[PDB]
């Protein structure tokens, strides 16, 4: 969409941004997962 | 040019410019340390002589340029023209 | 003959056939062939003079690289036995023992090898007076010294270098209460040239540590106790303190220009070791420190930039870690990092001139010499512009 | 080996002659003849002898394991390491 100025349209844009949104929710589990897999050591840092 | 030979000689592998050693014994050029290169030079003037007179005695037509002294540390270049004997210390890499 | 009549026959002019000799046998010679990490490199630890007394400083001889100057402070086992002493040991060749022993009656706080003078090692001493050491002469009292005048340092003396060229020197030295003073290295009897260190009017500077960036020997950095580093110059209508840094809320224990040249200049960096484990990446022009790079319990003692890359440092501890903080690589964690044995606390580093390999020192007097490993120590042509990018960042 | 030694040292170039000396100068071996061999041979020991003493002046732990002279009319080789003693007989070019 752009200049597109069907409300409809902004409808379709915001579903093709709830499945931006999807990816995005996929990279926050992925750099969570490496968060957590890589927490434990302390809190320094490069730790924490 | 005598400096340009120099500028040619130095930029050979471990050499120091130009050093040229006259029939007395004495380097007519200075480049390294006086006594050492003196006596080196001394030694070296005798046994290209003996070897002149080695060549000689079995080809009275020869005539000395070319000797490659090299050891596991470096090469010595002796090269005499009639008066002017050249010597330059190369690594053997 | 003798060394005129050669000259005449060189200029003579029958030196076409030499010349076409010469051309001839270097051009058939030109051709050429063949007949067919950190790691623990040494220790030097006396025992006769380093029963406890902590060490104090470290240096490398420019002129002989395989030399490092000790200084070993601390009299507190024996009062009978030597008050300070400075240890000089060698590379080349592995010994037990340092290869020569001077005794200083007091107890000498700081050393470095002469430039000039390659046969001689110079050190301030706790008293205040600076003191020498002939390695020609067999006394091992101190060959001369310095008086403990007004004009000539009266409180402890931290900071010692000889700069300049080899046809003009000064012997720098600024004292604990930041009286700076030059000397002629051939003669201490009196100080030619001295001023007191102060900030804006009436506020002395509690000097502890010096550099002179590299190359210049008018302008240079201190690191005060007050936490509080200051720009000074040495000589000049401005001379003295001509900065007031922000710094960090403990006192300096260490200060050093960059230590690097070949590509776009750094000499304007200098990182200083402050006493809350906080080692500030940082430079002249600005004012705000660059960066704070913290971790740890404990607090540094010492950071010397390496000789030879251009980004890499070490970084002293108080738990016995040292650790080399290599910032293109990273810049948040110790690019190489180890404790030496028994968690001691380290308290002196310098690079070997060299830059190939690292020394420490100790708190129980055993210098470690530490090997670092080849990628992690020479830097490459384009780490110059990648530092200069990482800068660049923020 | 002794004859394939010979016959490769020699084939390389066609060099006109090569015997093998494993001992120190006078040689018994010919190749074309004894006395060119023999007392040339001889000689070269002799020289090689004093060469060598002359790259021990500089410092006693030198030795020499290589040595030619490209002269106007003879190139001459040999290799000493205790006994082994070359001999090459070849076109200066």
């Amino acid at each position: 969409d752009g200049l597109d100025v069907s409300k409809e349209g902004t409808e379709a844009w915001e579903a093709a941004m709830k499945r931006y949104d999807e990816r995005i929710d996929r990279v926050e589990t992925r750099i969570t997962a490496r968060l957590r897999d890589q927490l434990g050591t302390a809190k320094n840092a490069n730790e924490m | 040019e005598v400096e340009e030979t120099l500028k040619r000689l130095q930029s050979q592998k471990g050499v120091q410019g130009i050093i040229v050693v006259n029939t007395e014994g004495i380097p007519i050029k200075s480049t390294m340390d006086n006594p050492t290169t003196t006596q080196y030079a001394s030694l070296m003037h005798s046994f290209i002589l003996k070897a002149r007179s080695t060549v000689r005695d079995i080809d009275p037509q020869n005539d000395l340029t070319f000797l490659r002294i090299r050891s596991k540390k470096n090469e010595i270049m002796v090269a005499p023209d009639k008066d002017y004997f050249l010597i330059v210390i190369q690594n053997p890499t | 003959l003798t060394e005129e009549e050669k000259q005449q026959i060189l200029h003579s002019e029958e030196f076409l056939s030499f010349f076409d000799h010469s051309t001839r046998i270097v051009e058939r010679a030109l051709s050429e062939q063949i007949n067919i990490k950190l790691s623990l490199n040494r220790q030097f630890f006396d025992e006769r003079w380093s029963k406890h007394r902590v060490v104090s400083c470290l240096d490398w001889s420019s002129q002989y690289p395989e030399l490092l100057v000790a200084s070993y402070n601390n009299n507190e086992d024996a009062p009978h036995e030597p008050d300070g002493v400075a240890l000089v040991w060698n590379m080349k060749y592995k010994k037990t023992t340092p290869e020569y022993v001077f005794h200083c009656q007091s107890a000498v706080m700081s050393a470095t090898f002469a430039k000039f003078h390659p046969n001689l090692v110079v050190g301030g001493t706790y008293s205040g007076q600076i003191v020498l050491w002939d390695n020609r002469s067999n006394k091992r009292t101190p060959v001369q010294r310095t008086p403990l005048s007004a004009a000539a340092h009266t409180h402890p003396v931290y900071c010692v270098n000889v700069v300049g060229t080899q046809n003009a020197h000064n012997l720098i030295s600024i004292s604990t209460d930041g009286k700076i003073c030059s000397w002629s290295l051939d003669m201490l009897s009196h100080p030619q040239d001295s001023m007191e260190l102060v900030h804006k009017q009436s506020k002395a500077v509690a000097v502890t540590s010096m550099s002179f960036p590299v190359g210049d020997v008018n302008n240079f950095v201190v690191g005060s106790e007050e936490g509080s580093v200051y720009t000074a110059c040495r000589h000049g209508s401005k001379a003295g303190i001509s900065e007031m840094f922000e710094g960090h809320q403990g006192p300096i224990t260490g200060i050093h220009c960059h230590a690097a040249v070949g590509a776009v200049d750094f000499s304007h960096l200098f990182v200083t070791s402050s006493f809350d484990w906080t080692v500030k990446l940082w430079t002249t022009k600005n004012n705000k420190p660059l960066y704070s790079f913290e971790d740890n319990a404990d607090y540094v003692y010492d950071v010397m930039w390496s000789p030879t890359h251009p980004a890499l440092f070490a970084c002293v501890d108080g738990m016995g870690r040292l650790d080399l903080w290599n910032l293109n690589n990273d810049t948040e964690v110790p690019t190489a990092s180890i404790s030496v044995e028994g968690n001691p606390a380290l308290n002196r580093v310098r690079w070997t001139h060299s830059g190939r390999e690292i020394a420490v020192g100790d708190s129980e007097g055993q210098i470690v010499i530490y090997d670092v490993g080849e990628q992690i120590a020479v830097p490459r042509n384009d780490e110059w512009a990648r530092f200069g990018r990482t800068l660049a960042e923020i």
